[PDB]
RNA sequence: CCGCCCGUCGCUCCUACCGAUUGAAAGAUAUGAUGAAUUGUUUGGACAAGAAAAAUUUUUUCUGGAAAAACCGUAAAUCCUAUCUUUUAAAGGAAGGAGAAGUCGUAACAAGGUUUCCGUAGGUGAACCUGCGGAAGGAUCAU
RNA sequence: AACCUGGUUGAUCUUGCCAGUAGUCAUAUGCUUGUCUCAAAGAUUAAGCCAUGCAAGUGAAAGUAUAUAUAUAUAUAUGUAGAAACUGCGAACGGCUCAUUAAAACAGUUAUAGUCUACUUGACAUUUAUAAGGAUAACUACGGAAAAGCUGUAGCUAAUACUUGCAUUAUCCUUUUGGAUAAGUAUUUGUUAGAAGGAAUUAUAACAAAGAAGUAACACGUAAAGUGUGUAUCAAUCGAGUUUCUGACCUAUCAGCUUUUGAUGUUAGGGUAUUGGCCUAACAUGGCUAUGACGGGUAACGGGGAAUUAGAGUUCGAUUCCGGAGAGGGAGCCUGAGAAAUAGCUACCACAUCUAAGGAAGGCAGCAGGCGCGUAAAUUACCCAAUUCUAAAGAAGAGAGGUAGUGACAAGAAAUAACAAUGCAAGGUUUGUAUUGGAAUGGUGGGAAUUUAAAACCUUCCCAGAGUAACAAUUGGAGGGCAAGUCUGGUGCCAGCAGCCGCGGUAAUUCCAGCUCCAAUAGCGUAUAUUAAAAUUGUUGCAGUUAAAACGCUCGUAGUUGAAUUUCAAAGAAUCAUUCUUUUUAAAAUCCGAUUUUGUUACUUUGAGUAAAUUAGAGUGUUCAAAGCAAACAGUUAAAGCAUUGUGUUUGAAUACUAUAGCAUGGAAUAACAAAAUUGAACAAGCU
RNA sequence: AAUAGAUCCGUAACUUCGGGAAAAGGAUUGGCUCUGAGGACAUUAAUGUUAACUCAGAACUGAAACGGACAAGGGGA
């Protein structure tokens, strides 16, 4: 399933030999959706057991800014780089863009410093407009295929910006 | 099925192994241990036939059994165990102890030792390993993670180890005045105080070596052994003392008799 | 499954095998040492041949050469101690010009001849 | 030289080639179609065990779950078309080679009686003849 | 041993091939065969089909033990064992065959800083307890069919099968000592710091979130405290997968191939034990090629290796070992650390078994043996004694393996006689030579010793056992090559022989025979393939006016080949008359009269990794040898060496090679490349 | 009777090299939610007024079926 039976790099074929073996493998893809937290686990050779993801609803998400880390729920997902029906279909990926809770992270912020470690970093006026909101952005980062849970980190910045001008010249 | 492979045929054993032609097919294939299967030799062959001890697999398996035969003051059973470079081996009844070392021919044979010397024993670090706590330990030839190692020790340098405490009491560097012995060279068998290191930009690294006859000969950093200092050889050498004659003049000293 | 005894052949045919000077070159010597066939009086010419090609390597290598008085002395011993030739010899062109003859006298079927036992070769073998 | 020899035509034998037969046979590659088995996911849903009530029975709840179905996925095997590879059936055709005192002719070997030869073109039963332009390997190294 | 001879002609010299010649571990086959050692053997074609029987199992301190049997003082405590069965490991090793395979496999050389890793070894760990819960075989009882290495319910028990769960440590302050602070291992995500390597986003440390699998609810008994089994992690072990750089046979009557069906690459993501078009989506039009791509063929597994060689080279390499593949053809899958496994399964295709007709089971390219094919290939034997593997690891197994049978595949040693005399021939009282007559030896028969898991073979001792040593050697020829016949008879262009030339019409040196001789001899012919011969493939090393062969001529790209020129030289010690060694002689940075580096590559010198077998070779008297890797030394029984009474000693299994590719390395020459004036530098002063 | 329009793909023998040829032989077109892309008019590299029918892939859908009627080659040796 892996490295053969492919066209040579001069464009001439390569007859197969060397009948499939097992080390390749190749497993089926786990397409990861919303749902109650069910997984499953796969046994990969050498007795290693890999947390197949079949379906997820919450993780771990990271503020960077902060340095710092909360469990959080995903509600939707909105953009992969990757094609679109993967999104559309609601599947999770490792650079796929979902919509964090702003809550959690709110009350983080009026217990460690207040108001409406490294503090007093000024944050971000935008990333207050969408916590004031309550629907926030953020980036999925962890693999759910392999790990088996969706951590990720909430995007800021520059990177924010050019995700959301892609999205809204616009339509 | 394609697993690992549990056979060695005769002819295919290691040269220093010394196996017949006529004596069989398959030899004793040495089980996982400290060291490896090509530069090390197992119990078998090395109380069959180094030590003519034995006469046939059956007999030097109603050896083993009886707790009469320890290694670094430790008893084992393992028939195909690897001996390892250099250790101390001991048979309790006799009160005698062997030392494996090489040979000038380049070969593996046991060497008689007293009890204060087998008490002493060498290992040449492989690599440092620091874990977790921000605790060191060094990994030997021997197959032997030894912790907290002195700082001063370098992933060259040797240590003395203390077979019975399990502890290292003196570090050896690799300085000009370094005595070592080559171990896997096309050179092996010969005992040398070093000359010179030759660093090379990111390969092995080849370093010449002198004699005491006043001969250099040139081996990569990974088959050398610091076994002393400058002073003497911490290790009761075999006879032939590690100085490799010429083969021009051991024909006339084994014509002479 | 192989038997790993080496063998290998002692005697190579002549070729051209009807040369009349050297089929009475070698009926002559075989009655002057009353021997079997044909197969010991060309095994011995392998022998002396083998040594001879031998010898004639170390004579293209040079003087002082390691290899050369290595096996200097490695053949040279072996010359001494089968008796080819006395002590007035020491050269390796000495040891290259040996004859045929001279390599059967040390068969033990004449030496008995030579020293009593049997008042004919064809007595002694 | 009463030498040597050429071709056509006769007879006998052998080999290869062309060959209609939508050639056939046989194999091997890409396409399309069918698609057994089967990994994974979803839908299940024989119960076997747990939670409740009465002093042998029942509803509801939570997991593990067997037959079975759908989906992408791996894909045997069979069939359509297209291509490549190997023999041969093949009526028959046209050759070549060999054997052989056969027939006719004089083609070349001498200036072979018409010097020989090349290329091209045409004719002729055959070797051959003829024209055009060349060569001497000519029969001339030479007013 | 770097080799030639016959054949074109009336005769000669050439070119030229045919034939001759020898080797083959290269096969078949004809004739013959007294011995011993040694031992190839269904590869050639059908990787065709298989009857039959076997080829993987395992318990000796240590998992479970009321099937049961036996012994210690009295139903009492221990035991010794233990069928069956649960559990654990292995069965993925090994053995076979070479279909497929053409930058594939392999080989050498790299990386994995892109991964996994059973058993073993060494270190070491984190969020009811005088010991917790179920789930079940064997087994009792009823059967089914013809059956499977088949099976249903009722009832029970365990274990090291399955499942829950019983502290404590480190850090900060007065500063031994009192308080306080804190508690997640791998693994994953986001933010910082950061002993070595060659380069880390390294080891590791800190912060914020998740986070499995554990740290023994287990069994045996050694110092005059231990072990087995099992558990989290790190490293090696035994390995495996990817992977760099280099290397391959013939073919152009294969020139342009790949790309929508991934082709070349980027991004992003899935998937893998991990990188990667491995896969998917978007994006880009790229990539290889006369230095031969893409195709085709191979009666092609590859490698070290074999034959042949003066050196070159040529051919072979299924086959002892290594790597790859497959188990009638594909494909899929569980298990397990490890299989896309076949004496594991599933489905199709082609065969094929039992059959009560319902239905079950199959893969000898494992060992013997059969059929089919073919020129071609062993016994349906014995044994784990030798080596080695599995296990719960001594006594059990292993068609692995050994031993034995057949065996003129090959290879090595070696019988079928010698001796005194007359007579004869030669010769100056010597050699050879139809007779007597006796010594000695085997083969052979037997008994024994020895030998082997058992027997036989080998060897040693004793009796019969050779005179035509009746205990009898053959194969191919006798024209030339090419040794041995115009010796004798039959035939007579017939029969025949003859590798080539040739012989055969009455005198056949060639046919058919007899005698003899010749070459080799327990071996010699015949056929095919291959090597040298062949300087008839020619790099060394061919030929081209007329023997074959200069394109009709010229241009011209790839290719091949290419003027000269850059640092000379001088002085000193040692052998034989020379040869050999040493020192310096401009310029730039380095050391306070002096300390020292001053293009790249090819090439060339040395080294390190250079599997074993095989190759040449060392040493070694298997009776020599093929061998093999041993053995030798004084010892009618003791001396020395040494140990503060006894304890053997010396030893050997080296060496070169393991490309041409890669690493380091000395390097003056020879070669190329750059720097060199449509302007380019160095130094000094000053400026930013 | 059998398709037969259009678009995309593919197209042999033979040949007078022009053809054969619509060779042969395939796929799509249905229905809708879509989307996107390809001219003239003006200001000191950019932003405003105004007129196409050609392509494309993701969906889902509807009775696995569509040039829906009309109109419209049967091919091959």
């Amino acid at each position: 399933r892996d490295g053969r039976h492919k066209l040579r790099l001069t464009g001439g074929k390569k007859k197969i030999h060397k009948k499939k073996r097992k080390y390749e493998l190749g497993r089926p893809p786990s397409n990861t959706k919303l749902g109650s937290r069910q997984v499953h686990v796969v046994r990969g050779r050498g007795r290693n057991y890999k947390y197949r993801a079949i379906k997820l609803d919450s993780g771990s998400f990271s503020w960077p800014t902060f340095g710092i880390s909360k469990n959080t729920r995903i509600i939707d997902v909105v953009y992969n780089a990757s094609n679109n029906e993967l999104v559309r279909t609601k599947t999770l990926v490792k650079n796929c863009i979902v919509v964090i809770d702003s809550h959690p992270f709110t009350t983080w912020y009026e217990n460690t410093f207040g108001t409406t470690i490294g503090k007093s970093k000024n944050i971000d006026p935008l990333l207050l407009e969408q916590f004031k909101q309550g629907r926030v952005l953020a980036c999925i980062s962890s693999r759910p295929g392999q790990c088996g849970k969706a951590d990720g980190y909430i995007i800021e910045g520059d990177e924010l910006l050019f995700y959301k001008r892609k999205m809204d010249k616009r339509n | 099925g394609k697993g690992i492979k549990k056979h060695l045929k005769r002819v295919n054993a290691p040269s220093h192994w010394m196996l017949n032609k006529m004596g069989g097919q398959y030899a004793p294939k040495t089980s996982s241990g400290p060291h490896k299967l090509l530069e090390s030799i197992p119990l078998v062959i090395l109380l069959r036939n180094r030590l003519k001890y034995a006469l046939t697999f059956d007999e030097v398996k109603m050896i083993l059994i009886q707790k009469i035969v320890k290694v670094d003051n430790k008893v084992r059973t393992d028939c195909t165990f690897p001996v390892g470079l250099m250790d101390v081996i001991h048979i309790t009844k006799s009160n005698e102890y062997f030392r494996l070392l090489y040979d000038i021919k380049g070969r593996f044979v046991p060497h008689r030792i007293t009890n204060e010397e087998s008490k002493y024993k060498l290992c040449k670090v492989k690599k440092i390993l620091l874990r977790k706590g921000r605790l060191s330990i060094a990994v030997t030839h021997d197959g032997r993670s030894i912790p907290y190692i002195h700082p001063d020790v370098k992933v060259n340098d040797t240590v003395r180890l203390d077979l019975e405490t399990g502890k290292v009491l003196e570090h050896l560097k690799f300085q000009v005045g370094s005595l070592v012995m080559v171990t896997a060279g096309h050179s092996v068998g010969r005992v040398g105080v070093i000359s010179s290191i030759d660093k090379n930009m990111g390969t092995y690294d080849i370093i010449h070596v002198k004699d005491s006859r006043n001969k250099v000969f040139a081996t990569r950093l990974s088959n050398v052994f610091v076994i002393g200092d400058n002073t003497k050889p911490y290790i009761s050498l075999p006879r032939e003392k590690g100085i490799k004659l010429d083969i021009i003049e051991e024909r006339r000293n084994r014509l002479k008799a | 499954p192989k038997s790993y005894r080496n063998y290998s052949k002692t005697a190579r045919n002549p070729k051209r095998p009807f040369e009349k000077e050297r089929l009475d070159q070698e009926l002559k010597l075989i009655g002057e040492y009353g021997l079997k066939n044909k197969r010991e009086i060309w095994r011995v010419q392998y022998l002396l041949a083998k040594i001879r090609s031998a010898a004639r390597y170390l004579l293209t290598l040079d003087e002082k050469s390691s290899k050369r008085i290595f096996q200097g002395e490695a053949l040279l011993r072996r010359m001494v101690r089968q008796g080819l030739l006395g002590e007035n010899e020491e050269k390796l062109d000495y040891v290259l010009g040996l004859t045929l003859p001279k390599l059967l006298e040390r068969r033990l079927q004449t030496k008995v001849f030579k020293l009593g036992l049997a008042k004919s070769v064809h007595h002694a073998r």
